[PDB]
RNA sequence: GAGGACCGAACCGACUAAUGUUGAAAAAUUAGCGGAUGACUUGUGGCUGGGGGUGAAAGGCCAAUCAAACCGGGAGAUAGC
RNA sequence: ACACAGGUGGUCAGGUAGAGAAUACCAAGGCGCUUGAGAGAACUCGGGUGAAGGAACUAGGCAAAAUGGUGCCGUAACUUC
RNA sequence: GAAAUUCCUUGUCGGGUAAGUUCCGACCUGCACGAAUGGCGUAAUGAUGGCCAGGCUGUCUCCACCCGAGACUCAGUGAAA
RNA sequence: GAUGUCGGCUCAUCACAUCCUGGGGCUGAAGUAGGUCCCAAGGGUAUGGCUGUUCGCCAUUUAAAGUGGUACGCGAGCUGGGUUUAGAACGUCGUGAGACAGUUCGGUCCCUAUCUGCCGUGGGCGCUGGAGAACUGAGGGGGGCUGCUCCUAGUACGAGAGGACCGGAGUGGACGCAUCACUGGUGUUCGGGUUGUCAUGCCAAUGGCACUGCCCGGUAGCUAAAUGCGGAAGAGAUAAGUGCUGAAAGCAUCUAAGCACGAAACUUGCCCCGAGAUGAGUUCUCCCUGACUCCUUGAGAGUCCUGAAGGAACGUUGAAGACGACGACGUUGAUAGGCCGGGUGUGUAAGCGCAGCGAUGCGUUGAGCUAACCGGUACUAAUGAACCGUGAGGCUUAACCU
């Protein structure tokens, strides 16, 4: 049973997991639309969402928060210069999901993820 | 003796003076609305169909609406029925309210039991391991034998073996009522009821008593 | 939640005193020894909390007549009659179960100062 | 474990009775480009209801 | 939650130190003895000039544990240690005369009132 | 500064367990295990040949073969089964 | 027999901790092991934690848990000293 | 000396355990020990056999939850007895 | 041209020659407690020490610790201690090789389930116009154990010792079902401490790796050791047994006619499944009220128009789930994520300042961070469509209106 349980396993441990949403915050934050997994997609929603939330306050105690998860000062920098003041007067849902289809490789089911404004 | 459908809000305690704690369901039995009732020459039985609560209509489909119709009252989240007893009588459109069991001391409640999903034997029958150690090889949680020989050279019917558990109908009798608070549509039972919070319960006067 | 919550919040009591892991606190229970009903004190240190509402609980570890004792109170009952903090601690912790394996000098905690 | 017995074409064909593959039951067609598309996924063009959400 | 070999300390003075649970009495296939359940024992351990002698075979009430009692209201009270007041195998009563440590009101009965007006405190 | 000395990697082994048993492997993997300056271990090359070799001896080993190797021949041995 | 968790003699020997060629993290350098995507049932495999009890398990404490370093204090019977 | 030997046999007595066909100490009625196909001892040694205890624990009472790899679903390839 | 062994473990199923519990006759049955026989198979029916043991003896329980059948049930379910390969030794026998249901130490347990069977879960068609619901209940399954204390009553009985039937109340053991409010376990998705090292230029702050590095706490969920509930009462027909009235047989006789009692067995009562119950049932509600052509002329075929109720598909999903299935929601919207507030958990962040040579302490500060929780909120994603499903539903005979 998996009653009421939040987060996806996606075939991983915990630290690869964490590494890899690391990684593809990163990614959507530098290019503003990328390719992915559907699932995927889903759960990175839920990574890069909360960091443009905190990108809203600027201040040395949050940037070092930022910074501790996703380690990338050019990404911390976009946060807190662009991207909270883009989103200053949205409450939440930044970024949103469009289903692209199938992969060729392995069927795996498709879709980009873009922040809303791009 | 009928019965009213309820929804299951959670459970809680009611601390008594003389320092019990009494663990509680606590029970939504919004108005029951009547709208059937059977009887004799027409259904060859008799009993009440209700409803309750409220349902949105372009989720209510036209031959629901049309009986609702019928009866003269709004929609509710579905249908049940209760059947009488000889001195009973109700008319339809009328409601009941959860004041029906202020003089009752113990409740029969029946719920859905929660979904356990697929299940092994230790968990669904209460079936022993065998050694985690000791040489066992591959056979710690596995059911064991299943029959004889060649006499009878089959398996049983009713055997206990592996299945789905739980998300089935379950009666749980003889609750006492610690509480009816009609103001606030409420009915306290002490102890535990089948079903996980939100779901529906049917609850009646106890038949052993 | 609201049903509930009306349900619970008749019941919690209003005058329970601010206290922490650590401290000292003297409980007064009721006690029934046939008909008579008589206060008996439990003291100790608070070794543990569990703010849970009405369902709020804490923890009071003593050494009583040479032996360990713990009493898990439930907050809100009208069994504990009342609760008062006879010294303040200084811990770091929420949890104090490190005492367990703990006596005599060992077992010490500093007054908390404020 | 093994069979006793060669199963029969008609219980191979039996078995396969529910191996069959449905069809899409229909496409979506943009109400700006006019493409055809799968349901809630976006066109071969990158348009989805009607707006260019994607290049190339 | 005192079980078949399960080794508790004595809370009397009757020469026992150390006693083995050999038996939980009053039922079939019966596993668990709390406070106030009578047990059958042997005592693994006593001190020199005692009334009972290494190897003896009794009954003991247990009076602590570390498992705990519940009271009605939903609180706990648990010991650091398992203990018992070993009793006469045919009579019941006590067979010493000082009881040692706190025992609880779950002891409040006709059996054991002695131990009950000897203990030092009880909860 | 002795030692078929001691603890312990490389190196040489193979005591226990799980796995594996149409294997990743026709003998292994993993966790533990023994020796580890010696009757030690290892490279290259040499010598011993089948009723024969070699054997700190288990009928062990002698090319995934051993109470008499492998290949060819007598040979279509013989077979009251 | 395989793009096979096996076997294969010699040489080179950085940093921090360390007695160390153990071990952990790194350098130079080299790699992610030639099916992937989801899901989060039973059961199997490899692991983590467990209330109270503590060998009651079992042929048997098998497996597991446990002990584990340096310095100092201190150390019985027996002995071929 | 009831033994790596004792059939009768779980011999009998003592010890250890609540309870001991095993173990230890004895007795001698040695079915069927016995002096280099050596007798009786023996410090040290042993991945050697038996027995007891402290510690320790999911071995067990009696299982629960969790982390991974399969199992399950989709796409590609595609065996076996 | 192979039907694997003793014992253990796991899982059982039946018989009744009944171990307990239920009912009864006789007793050399005062009572309590027994003996013996009859009826009765509903449910229940030890844990340990020794030994490979089955068995047995022993310890300590229990209401009791039943007897047998099922390939001496069960190794394509587990073990592998014993028996029964190859090594070795003792006693013994033999000149010897060797041997011994004598002993002793050591000694590889394979199989991915086609069919039957069984546990679960779907797809198809059927049930006669289609569709959405609520049901009836043929039939099937589950369940069915029992201790102790108190009252009756120190009464009946008994010289005393002792000590009841019948009836009533309470509280347990074992078993089962549900649940998570409490007490807790887990809690590699939350917070903190800390060792070694590498990095982010450095300080400070942080991140990676070392079993989650090692640890201390812990949210939701799952859960037992946690805490609610259950076994019944009642009814019908009976077993053994006990009778009433009563002749055959002037008496007697429970029986031949007639009538009455009588048990955990039987049929019900309680719980779950259940109309594929093809004997395919009932009730409520909803929807469809066009035209023409052809042939072998009929429950015929085809074309144009029409496309309902509803369903499905797709999407967002769920204490529902292996996949199917099942439930919620799709802008006329709280379905999921995010966001806002709260709770919970951890336990006083960073930065700055003060004290101290410094490690560090103190203030700002119960701070900061906080998953799966609670209350809200259209910010994001749940699309306008399209698809399936039709167009009043056979014959015969009654009854009725017509
Ligand atoms: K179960
Ligand atoms: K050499
Ligand atoms: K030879
Ligand atoms: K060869
Ligand atoms: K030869
Ligand atoms: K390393
Ligand atoms: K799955
Ligand atoms: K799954
Ligand atoms: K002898
Ligand atoms: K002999
Ligand atoms: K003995
Ligand atoms: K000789
Ligand atoms: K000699
Ligand atoms: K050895
Ligand atoms: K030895
Ligand atoms: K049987
Ligand atoms: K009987
Ligand atoms: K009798
Ligand atoms: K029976
Ligand atoms: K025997
Ligand atoms: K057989
Ligand atoms: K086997
Ligand atoms: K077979
Ligand atoms: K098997
Ligand atoms: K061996
Ligand atoms: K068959
Ligand atoms: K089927
Ligand atoms: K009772
Ligand atoms: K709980
Ligand atoms: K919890
Ligand atoms: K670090
Ligand atoms: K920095
Ligand atoms: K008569
Ligand atoms: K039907
Ligand atoms: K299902
Ligand atoms: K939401
Ligand atoms: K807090
Ligand atoms: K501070
Ligand atoms: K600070
Ligand atoms: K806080
Ligand atoms: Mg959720
Ligand atoms: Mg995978
Ligand atoms: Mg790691
Ligand atoms: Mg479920
Ligand atoms: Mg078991
Ligand atoms: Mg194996
Ligand atoms: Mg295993
Ligand atoms: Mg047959
Ligand atoms: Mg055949
Ligand atoms: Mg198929
Ligand atoms: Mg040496
Ligand atoms: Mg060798
Ligand atoms: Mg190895
Ligand atoms: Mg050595
Ligand atoms: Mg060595
Ligand atoms: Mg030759
Ligand atoms: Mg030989
Ligand atoms: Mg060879
Ligand atoms: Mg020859
Ligand atoms: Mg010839
Ligand atoms: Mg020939
Ligand atoms: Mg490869
Ligand atoms: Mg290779
Ligand atoms: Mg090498
Ligand atoms: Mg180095
Ligand atoms: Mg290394
Ligand atoms: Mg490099
Ligand atoms: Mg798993
Ligand atoms: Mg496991
Ligand atoms: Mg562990
Ligand atoms: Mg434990
Ligand atoms: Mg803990
Ligand atoms: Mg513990
Ligand atoms: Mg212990
Ligand atoms: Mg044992
Ligand atoms: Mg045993
Ligand atoms: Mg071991
Ligand atoms: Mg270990
Ligand atoms: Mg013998
Ligand atoms: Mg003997
Ligand atoms: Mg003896
Ligand atoms: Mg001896
Ligand atoms: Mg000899
Ligand atoms: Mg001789
Ligand atoms: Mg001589
Ligand atoms: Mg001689
Ligand atoms: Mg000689
Ligand atoms: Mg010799
Ligand atoms: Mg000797
Ligand atoms: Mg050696
Ligand atoms: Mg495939
Ligand atoms: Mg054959
Ligand atoms: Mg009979
Ligand atoms: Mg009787
Ligand atoms: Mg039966
Ligand atoms: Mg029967
Ligand atoms: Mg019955
Ligand atoms: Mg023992
Ligand atoms: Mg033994
Ligand atoms: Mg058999
Ligand atoms: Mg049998
Ligand atoms: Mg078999
Ligand atoms: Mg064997
Ligand atoms: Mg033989
Ligand atoms: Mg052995
Ligand atoms: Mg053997
Ligand atoms: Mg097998
Ligand atoms: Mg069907
Ligand atoms: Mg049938
Ligand atoms: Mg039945
Ligand atoms: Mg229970
Ligand atoms: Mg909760
Ligand atoms: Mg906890
Ligand atoms: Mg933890
Ligand atoms: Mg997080
Ligand atoms: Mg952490
Ligand atoms: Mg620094
Ligand atoms: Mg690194
Ligand atoms: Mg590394
Ligand atoms: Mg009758
Ligand atoms: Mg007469
Ligand atoms: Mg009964
Ligand atoms: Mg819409
Ligand atoms: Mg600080
Ligand atoms: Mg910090
Ligand atoms: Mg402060
Ligand atoms: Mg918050």
């Amino acid at each position: 049973m998996r009653h009421r349980k939040s987060g996806r396993q996606l075939n991983r441990n915990s630290s690869h997991r964490q590494a890899m949403f690391r990684n593809m915050a990163g990614s959507l934050v530098r290019h503003e639309i990328i390719k992915t997994t559907l699932p995927k997609a889903k759960e990175l929603r839920r990574v890069v969402e909360p960091l443009i939330t905190l990108a809203k306050t600027d201040s040395v105690a949050n940037r070092r928060l930022a910074f501790a998860r996703t380690r990338d000062n050019e990404i911390v920098a976009k946060l807190f210069n662009e991207l909270g003041p883009r989103f200053a007067s949205r409450a939440g849902g930044y970024t949103r999901i469009l289903k692209c289809g199938f992969r060729a490789g392995d069927n795996a089911p498709m879709a980009y993820i873009e922040l809303v404004d791009r | 003796m009928i019965g009213l459908v309820g929804k299951k809000v959670g459970m809680t305690r009611i601390f008594t003076e003389d320092g019990v704690s009494i663990p509680v369901t606590v029970i939504e039995v919004e108005a029951n609305r009547v709208t059937q009732v059977k009887d004799l020459a027409n259904d060859g039985y008799r009993a009440i169909q209700v409803t309750t609560g409220a349902k949105k209509a372009n989720r209510v489909t036209k031959p629901e609406a049309g009986h609702f119709a019928k009866a003269g009252v709004e929609a509710g989240r579905g249908l049940w029925e209760f059947r009488l007893a000889e001195g009973e009588e109700f008319t339809v459109g009328q409601s009941i309210s959860v004041e029906l069991f202020a003089d009752v001391k113990k409740v029969d409640v029946t719920g859905t039991s929660k979904g356990k999903g697929f299940a092994g034997t230790v968990k669904r029958w209460n079936f022993r391991t065998q050694d985690a150690t000791h040489g066992n090889s591959l056979s710690h949680r596995v059911p064991g034998s299943i029959g004889q020989n060649q006499t009878p050279g089959k398996v049983f019917k009713g055997k206990k073996m592996a299945g789905q558990m739980g998300n089935e109908r379950v009666t749980v009798q003889s609750l006492d009522v610690v509480r009816v608070d009609a103001e606030r549509n409420l009915l306290l039972v002490k102890g535990a009821v089948p079903g996980a919070t939100g779901s529906d319960l049917i609850v009646k006067p106890a038949v052993k008593a | 939640s609201n049903i509930i919550k009306q349900l619970e919040q008749e019941q919690m009591k209003q005058d329970v005193p601010s206290f922490r892991p650590g401290d000292t606190v003297e409980v007064k229970v009721w006690v029934v020894e046939g008909s008579k009903k008589r206060l008996q004190a439990f003291e100790g240190v608070v070794i543990a909390i569990r703010n849970r509402g009405l369902h709020s609980a804490f923890t009071v570890r003593k050494i009583s007549n040479g032996e360990g004792v713990e009493r898990v109170f439930q907050t809100h009952s009208p069994v504990v009659d009342s609760i008062s903090v006879k010294r303040r601690g200084a811990v770091r912790k929420a949890k104090l179960y490190y005492l367990r394996e703990r006596t005599g000098k060992a077992a010490r905690i500093k007054e908390r100062l404020n | 474990a093994v069979q006793q017995n060669k199963p029969t074409r008609s219980k191979r064909g039996m078995r396969r009775s529910h191996d069959a593959l449905t069809a899409v039951t229909s496409l979506s067609v943009d109400k700006t480009s006019g493409e055809k598309h799968l349901r809630h996924h976006i066109t071969a063009d990158g348009y989805y209801r009607g707006r260019k959400v994607i290049a190339k | 939650m005192i079980q078949e070999q399960t080794m508790l300390n004595v809370a009397d003075n009757s020469g026992a130190r150390r006693v083995m649970c050999i038996k939980v009495l009053g039922g079939s296939h019966r596993r668990y003895a709390g406070v106030g359940d009578i047990i059958k024992i042997t005592i693994k351990e006593a001190i020199p000039r005692g009334k009972v002698k290494k190897g003896d075979v009794l009954k003991a009430v247990v009076v602590r544990t570390k498992k705990g009692v519940r009271r009605p209201d939903g609180s706990v009270i648990r010991f650091d240690g398992n203990a018992c007041v070993l009793l006469n195998n045919n009579s019941e009563q006590p067979i010493g005369t000082r009881i040692f440590g706190p025992v609880t009101r779950e002891l409040r009965s006709e059996k054991f009132m002695k131990i009950i007006s000897l203990a030092p405190e009880v909860l």
